[PDB]
RNA sequence: GACUCGGUGAAAUCAUAGUACCUGUGAAGAUGCAGGUUACCCGCGACAGGACGGAAAGACCCCGUGGAGCUUUACUGUAGCC
RNA sequence: GACAAUGGUAGGAGAGCGUUCUAAGGGCGUUGAAGCAUGAUCGUAAGGACAUGUGGAGCGCUUAGAAGUGAGAAUGCCGGUG
RNA sequence: GAGGGUAGCGGAGAAAUUCCAAUCGAACCUGGAGAUAGCUGGUUCUCUCCGAAAUAGCUUUAGGGCUAGCCUCAAGUGAUGA
RNA sequence: ACCGAUAGUGAACCAGUACCGUGAGGGAAAGGUGAAAAGCACCCCGGAAGGGGAGUGAAAUAGAACCUGAAACCGUGUGCUUACAAGUAGUCAGAGCCCGUUAAUGGGUGAUGGCGUGCCUUUUGUAGAAUGAACCGGCGAGUUACGAUUUGAUGCAAGGUUAAGCAGUAAAUGUGGAGCCGUAGCGAAAGCGAGUCUGAAUAGGGCGUUUAGUAUUUGGUCGUAGACCCGAAACCAGGUGAU
RNA sequence: AGGACGACAUUAGACGAAUCAUCUGGAAAGAUGAAUCAAAGAAGGUAAUAAUCCUGUAGUCGAAAAUGUUGUCUCUCUUGA
C-alpha cells in the first residue's frame, strides 16, 4: 500500500505476484516485475 | 495475442447450428415432416411395441475384490511393498500382485494375495510375502 | 440430472465395448427342441445397441 | 321504404386485378389454360344464373388406444345396511 | 495451363452476410451522429459504400467474445388506415 | 309486491335433461396449469456439394413407432464393385 | 456482455386506476416543446375555431395534438401515355416523345409483336372451385440447466484430474487428493488371473491378453425437465353466486 | 434468575485537491495552444463530449439525544473429588 496508491494514474496497475492474471498481464503492453517478485515468480514456476 | 487480435485455436470453435432461421438455410420445417415431430416429440425412450431390452435374467453380489499391480513392479529399487501406494499404485480394496510382464529385480512383495506365477518369479528372483 | 439407469438391464453386462447378454428360452416348455436346448451361450446386441446405447450405460 | 336533392354516415367481406361467351383441357363442373367466337370509354335504376357467393376449422360419416352424460348378472371398488 | 463436375423435395454436410451487446486496439462527430428520404453505385448471394436533403447528438472500423440475431403466411396479438 | 330459505359429489322440478344472473347430460371464479394433444396450423438470412423414401419385419398396430432398407459426413479396408 | 415505452413490473403517466361483472373476480391504454417559457406584443380575416404578417429562438418546415416523423391510406400539380379493345398484369423484342446521371455499350414513358394460370400450406397430383392472408407497421417459435455420447481443439501422459471447504475484490487462482476415470480380464458367484468361463478333459468353444488414457472444451445428437411455438372437449381443489 | 459505571456501531452532518486562452458555435466540457492536481481520472450535472465549472469522489472529522452490541467492574448462585 502506498506503491498501490499509484492507482488513479489512468494506465497504470499494481498487483502482488501471487497475483498476477493472464489478461492484466497482457491487456498491459509493458511490465515490471520489480526484483523480490521477479524472484518469486521465478520461484513460483 | 494481443487482447485486440486474438485467435482461437485452430479447429477449435465452430458456429452453432440455427435451425428454423429461413430456408436457404436448409433448415424451415425444422427437421422431420408430418409425424411425431411435434414437440413432445417423444420417441419412447428406446421401444417399439415389442419389448427386447428384456428376454430374461441372471444374478447377484457380495462383498470381495482387490487391486491389480503386475509384475511390471520392475519399476522400484529394492525391497519393500505396499508403500508403492507412493509411486504407482492408486485406489485399493485389497492390494495383490499378480503376473505378467517379466520380473527384473530382488524385492520383497509385502502384499495380500500373491499371484502365483507372480509368486513363482518373484521367488525366482529372492523375495517373496504374505499378509 | 444424472440420467438414471434403466434397471431391465440387470440383464446385461459390459465385456469390452460390448453388451454381454442372457438368452433364449430358458425355463419353461423343456419338453419341445432337444439340440436347441444346449443354448446355454451369450450374446451381444448389434443393431440393438443402437437402440438401448445410453440406458445401460452408466454400467461401465 | 325504395327513387331525386340537402344533412349525417355504418357493416359483413376482401391474395393483386385491366375480372366476356362456346367447345375443349385440367385435381375428372374454369373471368384467369387451348382454339375459336364476340366486345369503343364511364355511370345510374333493376334481376339473382356463376364467382363450387358470405356467415360457422361439417352436427352426418370415419378416425383418435379423445372427452362427457347414462345402463347393466362388464371389471375393481365403495357410502350405507344385515 | 489443359481436363472433368455443378436440376433437385425430406434431409446430411460446408462457407458466409446482416443485427444488438462486450473486450482490446484504432478512429469519426454541432465545420453535423444515429435515424429518415432520394439516386443512373459496388459485390457471385445475404449484403456494402457514396453524394444530396432532412435531422440535431451520438456513432463506426479491425480482431475476438456472447446472444431476447434475421418474419409473409399461425381464421396469430396490438395499432393504424383502407 | 316486500323480507327471507335451499348452492354444484349440491339444490329446486304438476318431470321438459327443466331452471339455478342472456348457450347447465352437470353453474360461475381462482388455482393445480405451460393438464394432455401419436391431431391440425405456424417455425424468420444467403450461397455451395451430395441427395432420399412412400418398402420388409413386429406392433391394442394400420395417417403412430421400432430395427432393417434407401440419404449424407467421417474414418478404415483396398480391387473385393459395374 | 439485464429492458429501454408493443420492451422492462399489470402499472416509467395519481394502476389494481378508467372500464366489466350481483359477486368471488377480470383489467387496460396513456412517457419525450426548448438550454431556457423566452409559450407568439402588435396588425390583419373570422362569432369563435383556425390562419397570414410581425416577433421569441440555433431551430416553431421545435407552436403545445409540440424531437425524429417510415409505411399503409388521402390529396394537388403534372412529363410520357390511353376511348376496336379479352389483360395473374410481368418478361423479352421495340418505334415515338421527354430528360440528362454516383458517366455507363445512360434515365422516364411505351404504339406494336413473342412468351406467360400469384404465394404459402397440404398433396400421388392444387391456376385450383382445397387451406390461409383486407392492407402497412410493430410483436411473435429448437432455448437453458444438469447428465450421457460423439467429433474437433489443447495440456499432461502409465498416468490424468480435483469436489465441497479455506483464502481472494461476487475473478484465473492459490490451496484442498475425499473422490473419479485409467494401467486386467473372465465367471451368477465363491474365485482365479494374461488369462478365465463352460467342461471329466492338460479337448473344442465364448469373452479377453499383443498396453493410451484422462481433464477441460467448440459442434452434432439423446435423456431429465413445458424442452420448438399456438390450440381442446375435459378433470381436480378452494371459493363466489337463488337480486 | 432482574438491574448500576464506558468503548464501538445505527439513526442528522462537516471538511475535502487542481484551468486558462483562441477557433467554430445559439451555447463549448470539442479542436488547437500552453498549464496544473491526484490516497481524489467513481459517478451525475452544467446551453455539445469536463480529473481541475458545480454536486461529489480518495481521505479525514463529527452525536444533545434514543435504541443497538460489547469490553469490566458491581449483582446472584455455588463443596467439587
Ligand atoms: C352438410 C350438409 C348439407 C347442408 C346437406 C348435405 O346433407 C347431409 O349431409 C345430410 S346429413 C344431416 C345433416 C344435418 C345433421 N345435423 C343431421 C344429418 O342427418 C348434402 C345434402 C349432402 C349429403 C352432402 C354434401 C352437401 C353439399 C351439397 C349437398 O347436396 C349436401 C353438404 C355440404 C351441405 O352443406
Ligand atoms: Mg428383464
Ligand atoms: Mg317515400
Ligand atoms: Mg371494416
Ligand atoms: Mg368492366
Ligand atoms: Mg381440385
Ligand atoms: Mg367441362
Ligand atoms: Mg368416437
Ligand atoms: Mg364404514
Ligand atoms: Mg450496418
Ligand atoms: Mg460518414
Ligand atoms: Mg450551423
Ligand atoms: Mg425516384
Ligand atoms: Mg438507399
Ligand atoms: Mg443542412
Ligand atoms: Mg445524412
Ligand atoms: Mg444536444
Ligand atoms: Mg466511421
Ligand atoms: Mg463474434
Ligand atoms: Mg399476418
Ligand atoms: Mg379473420
Ligand atoms: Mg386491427
Ligand atoms: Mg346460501
Ligand atoms: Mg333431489
Ligand atoms: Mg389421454
Ligand atoms: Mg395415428
Ligand atoms: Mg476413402
Ligand atoms: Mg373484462
Ligand atoms: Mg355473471
Ligand atoms: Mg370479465
Ligand atoms: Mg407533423
Ligand atoms: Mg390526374
Ligand atoms: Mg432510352
Ligand atoms: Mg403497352
Ligand atoms: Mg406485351
Ligand atoms: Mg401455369
Ligand atoms: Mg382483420
Ligand atoms: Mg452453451
Ligand atoms: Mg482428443
Ligand atoms: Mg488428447
Ligand atoms: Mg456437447
Ligand atoms: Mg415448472
Ligand atoms: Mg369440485
Ligand atoms: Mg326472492
Ligand atoms: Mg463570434
Ligand atoms: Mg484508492
Ligand atoms: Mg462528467
Ligand atoms: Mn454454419
Ligand atoms: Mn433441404
Ligand atoms: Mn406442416
Ligand atoms: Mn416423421
Ligand atoms: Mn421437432
Ligand atoms: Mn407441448
Ligand atoms: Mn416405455
Ligand atoms: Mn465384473
Ligand atoms: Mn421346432
Ligand atoms: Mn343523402
Ligand atoms: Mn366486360
Ligand atoms: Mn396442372
Ligand atoms: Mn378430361
Ligand atoms: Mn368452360
Ligand atoms: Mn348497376
Ligand atoms: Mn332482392
Ligand atoms: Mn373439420
Ligand atoms: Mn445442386
Ligand atoms: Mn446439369
Ligand atoms: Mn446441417
Ligand atoms: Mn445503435
Ligand atoms: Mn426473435
Ligand atoms: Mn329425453
Ligand atoms: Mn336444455
Ligand atoms: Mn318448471
Ligand atoms: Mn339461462
Ligand atoms: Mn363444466
Ligand atoms: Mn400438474
Ligand atoms: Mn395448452
Ligand atoms: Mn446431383
Ligand atoms: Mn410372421
Ligand atoms: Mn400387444
Ligand atoms: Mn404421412
Ligand atoms: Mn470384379
Ligand atoms: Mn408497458
Ligand atoms: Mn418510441
Ligand atoms: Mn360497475
Ligand atoms: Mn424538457
Ligand atoms: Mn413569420
Ligand atoms: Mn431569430
Ligand atoms: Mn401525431
Ligand atoms: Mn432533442
Ligand atoms: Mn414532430
Ligand atoms: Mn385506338
Ligand atoms: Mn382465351
Ligand atoms: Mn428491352
Ligand atoms: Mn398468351
Ligand atoms: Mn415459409
Ligand atoms: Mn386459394
Ligand atoms: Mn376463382
Ligand atoms: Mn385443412
Ligand atoms: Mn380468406
Ligand atoms: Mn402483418
Ligand atoms: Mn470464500
Ligand atoms: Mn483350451
Ligand atoms: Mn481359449
Ligand atoms: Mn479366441
Ligand atoms: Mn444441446
Ligand atoms: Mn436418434
Ligand atoms: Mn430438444
Ligand atoms: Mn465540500
Ligand atoms: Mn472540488
Ligand atoms: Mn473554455
Ligand atoms: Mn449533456
Ligand atoms: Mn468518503
Amino acid at each position: 500500500e502506498n506503491e498501490d496508491v499509484n492507482v488513479e494514474l489512468s494506465a497504470r496497475n499494481i498487483p502482488g505476484v501471487q497475483v498476477t492474471t493472464a489478461q492484466g498481464l497482457n491487456v498491459l503492453d509493458i511490465t515490471n516485475a520489480d526484483s523480490l517478485v521477479i524472484t518469486e515468480a521465478a520461484a513460483k514456476k | 495475442m494481443k487482447l485486440h487480435e486474438l485467435k482461437p485455436a485452430e479447429g477449435s470453435r465452430k458456429e452453432r447450428n440455427r435451425v428454423g432461421r429461413g430456408v436457404a438455410t436448409g433448415n424451415g420445417k425444422t427437421s422431420g415432416r408430418g409425424h411425431k415431430g411435434q414437440k413432445a416429440r417423444s420417441g419412447g425412450g428406446v421401444r417399439p411395441g415389442f419389448e427386447g431390452g428384456q428376454l430374461p435374467l441372471f444374478r447377484r453380489l457380495p462383498k470381495r475384490g482387490f487391486t491389480n499391480i503386475n509384475r511390471k513392479e520392475y519399476a522400484i529399487v529394492n525391497l519393500d511393498q505396499l508403500n508403492k501406494f507412493e509411486d504407482g499404485t492408486e485406489v485399493t480394496p485389497a492390494l495383490l500382485v499378480e503376473s505378467g510382464v517379466v520380473k527384473n529385480e530382488k524385492s520383497g512383495i509385502k502384499i495380500l494375495g500373491n499371484g502365483s506365477l507372480d509368486k513363482k518369479l518373484t521367488v525366482k528372483a529372492h523375495k517373496f510375502s504374505a499378509s | 440430472p444424472k440420467m438414471k439407469t434403466h434397471r431391465g438391464a440387470a440383464k446385461r453386462v459390459k465385456r469390452t465395448a460390448s453388451g454381454q447378454l442372457k438368452r433364449s428360452r430358458a425355463f419353461t416348455s423343456h419338453l419341445f427342441a432337444n439340440k436347441s436346448t444346449k443354448q446355454k451361450r451369450q450374446l451381444r446386441k448389434a443393431r440393438l445397441v443402437s437402440k438401448s446405447d445410453m440406458k445401460r450405460v452408466k454400467q461401465l
